RNA sequence: AUUCAUAAUAACUUUUCGAAUCGCAUGGCCUUGUGCUGGCGAUGGUUCAUUCAAAUUUCUGCCCUAUCAACUUUCGAUGGUAGGAUAGUGGCCUACCAUGGUUUCAACGGGUAACGGGGAAUAAGGGUUCGAUUCCGGAGAGGGAGCCUGAGAAACGGCUACC
RNA sequence: GAAACUGCGAAUGGCUCAUUAAAUCAGUUAUCGUUUAUUUGAUAGUUCCUUUACUACAUGGUAUAACUGUGGUAAUUCUAGA
């Protein structure tokens, strides 16, 4: 087979966030890398997880290829996996999506607008109605 | 300049925290508390740096507001709260605590300790002063101030406390041929026995230390901290126990380790 | 010029435009506080008394 | 080392503080009631200590110049007494008094294409030159001055005036 | 949870080197000569009207923003009357 032969080193149990860290290194010969998906996945069925409870970092590869080495978190559920994981990475998992912001540089620009407002603005509203249909 | 300082930038951050060069232009700031921000460790340095339970500083923050790191028994959600020597740190996880002692080569070290020390600490009495009303009162280093104290005890003694509510237990008087600490100076982190001590009017007494195995010092009044008498300690010594052997002899320990 | 005159206590608030500025000088050289009768001001008014609360000039 | 910390007496006060605040659980006893009594905290709140500070402060150490030898002092210069003012010391300011104070061991004046330092280049040794610039300290926000709010500003992405 | 009131911050950071030659700064001192928000520790059984005025403490009242409406100026993060 590829025999990916994934090895967990330095793993240490953190119940202070109810999750196992550990970096891993892959040995792929003949292989550009190791997708972050199907190495979840295989994390999951090392430690009797469900796929979407695992997270990885980095994976530099060495030199000439054939053996990558990144971090990696197991927790114990979905639940405090959702609530202790950044959003970019949950997004990259994909249990959440990406919230529609605005461009930093004109949701500034409204937010300085609307500095230039006192109160609702109703009142200023019905105004300068009333001035546009005079 | 205008006020008080809100940043502390890195490469100004105590060197004995061992913060990298880079991976950051600033460094935590301690807050306002117990110890002076050049010798206390903020909770952020010793849960992400030295302890690697958090990744990020977001993840520190996690962990404290969730009331799980209490300091002395308290909370203490400030991530930056500056957590110094002989400060008793309990995790309501893995069942275990530590004491923030240096080691001898001049840094704070992960010390775990058991549950009966972590019930206690001991403290140096900075000054002892009436108060209003004519109570008197001994203030630690850590900022304690308790009523009603042994008349005893005089300035730059040791007291227990008892770390659940404001008392003394027992308290060490400040003679010659008592284990001590040492808290400042080239010396940070030696445990010796006293000698003597020089009289020194106007200011800055200074302290002459004997080694275990003779390695006699001297150092200043200032960074003198009583542990006890000749052997038995009140406190668990670190790994160590602060000796400071050659540069030649810890040689001849890692190629003893390594090499076999 | 024009007139916000309001009635207080049921909180109803009218401008009303007053022209022919030889009539309008019963308002002129008085200030804020000073109670004026509603008659010279206007045909309108009679019985009514108004006292001067506030006001714009042009600009 | 004190007139220290404290404590006591006698009074004084545009009479300072001593919870008319908020969220969860909401137990015990019966006198069964808008009865008695109760924890976990949070924001507060005189005073002392601690911390982050600040302000003053001792000693010693700065480049060139005599085609700069005297300088300071009615208009504070150097001291004394008292007061005022300041957070506090202090000619900081005022009243009165005395006539002092610095200087060839270079005062004072002038120049700097001078912010000071950790430091940098070079370097047998000794030195020479640089340091606007990563860290620390200072100063400033066009130039001055004045000021409000505040623990902290003489703040300028605060205000007022003049140029 | 918009708005607004209240509290806190906005005195930090960042930039520049004009001024400045016992000035700044460096090392070293002192505060027995002071101020100090905030953090941490302690910490008010006494409030008797500034007594022959104990009148609600199962808890005092005024006056306002915001909001509703009438508007003025060409215009400003202008604002006034009800
Ligand atoms: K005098
Ligand atoms: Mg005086
Ligand atoms: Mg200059
Ligand atoms: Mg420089
Ligand atoms: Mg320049
Ligand atoms: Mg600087
Ligand atoms: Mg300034
Ligand atoms: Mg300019
Ligand atoms: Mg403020
Ligand atoms: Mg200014
Ligand atoms: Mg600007
Ligand atoms: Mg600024
Ligand atoms: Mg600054």
């Amino acid at each position: 087979s590829d025999a990916v032969t994934i090895r967990t080193r330095k793993v240490i149990s953190n119940p202070l966030l109810a999750r196992k860290q550990f970096v891993v290194d892959v040995l792929h010969p003949n292989r550009a890398n190791v997708s972050k998906d199907e190495l979840r996945e295989k994390l999951a069925e090392v430690y009797k997880a469900e796929k979407d409870a695992v997270s990885v970092f980095g994976f530099r590869t060495q030199f000439g290829g054939g053996k990558s080495v990144g971090f990696g978190l197991v927790y114990n559920s979905v639940a405090e996996a959702k609530k202790f994981e950044p959003t970019y990475r949950l997004v990259r998992y994909g249990l959440a999506e990406k919230v529609e912001k605005a461009s930093r540089q004109q949701r500034k620009q409204k937010k300085n607008r609307d500095k230039k407002i006192f109160g609702t603005g109703k009142r200023l509203a019905k105004k300068v109605a009333r001035r546009n249909a005079d | 300049a205008r006020g008080p300082k809100k940043h502390l930038k890195r490469l100004a951050a105590p060197h004995h925290w061992l913060l990298d060069k880079l991976s950051g232009c600033y460094a935590p700031r301690p807050s306002a508390g117990p110890h002076k921000l050049r010798e206390s460790l903020p909770l952020i340095v010793f849960l992400r740096n030295r302890l690697k339970y958090a990744l990020n500083g977001r993840e520190v923050k996690a962990i404290l507001m969730q009331r799980h790191v209490k300091v002395d028994g308290k909370v203490r959600t400030d991530t930056t709260y500056p957590a110094g020597f002989m400060d008793v740190i309990t995790l309501d996880a893995t069942n275990e605590n530590f004491r923030l002692v240096y080691d001898v080569k001049g840094r704070f070290a992960v010390h775990r300790i058991t549950d009966e020390e972590a019930s206690y600490k001991l403290g140096k009495v900075k000054k002892v002063q009436l108060g209003k009303k004519g109570v008197p009162y001994v203030v630690t280093h850590d900022g304690r101030t308790i009523r009603y104290p042994d008349p005893n005890i005089k300035v730059n003694d040791t007291v227990k406390i008892d770390l659940a509510s404001g008392k003394i237990t027992d308290f060490i008087k400040f003679d010659a041929g008592k284990l001590v600490y040492v808290t400042g100076g080239r010396n940070l982190g030696r445990i010796g026995t006293i000698v003597h001590k020089e009289r020194h009017d106007g200011g800055f007494d200074l302290v002459h230390i004997k080694d275990s195995l003779d390695n006699t010092f001297v150092t200043r009044l200032n960074n003198v901290f009583v542990i006890g008498e000749q052997g038995k300690p009140y406190i668990s010594l670190p790994k160590g126990k602060g000796i400071k052997l050659s540069i030649a002899e810890e040689r001849d320990r890692r190629r003893a380790q390594q090499g076999l | 010029m024009k007139l916000n005159i309001s009635y207080p206590v049921n909180g109803s608030q009218k401008t009303f435009e007053i022209d022919d500025e030889h009539r309008i000088r019963v308002f002129f050289d008085k200030r804020i506080g000073q109670e004026v009768d509603g008659e010279a001001v206007g045909d309108e008014f009679k019985g009514y008394v108004f006292k001067i609360s506030g006001g714009n000039d042009k600009q």
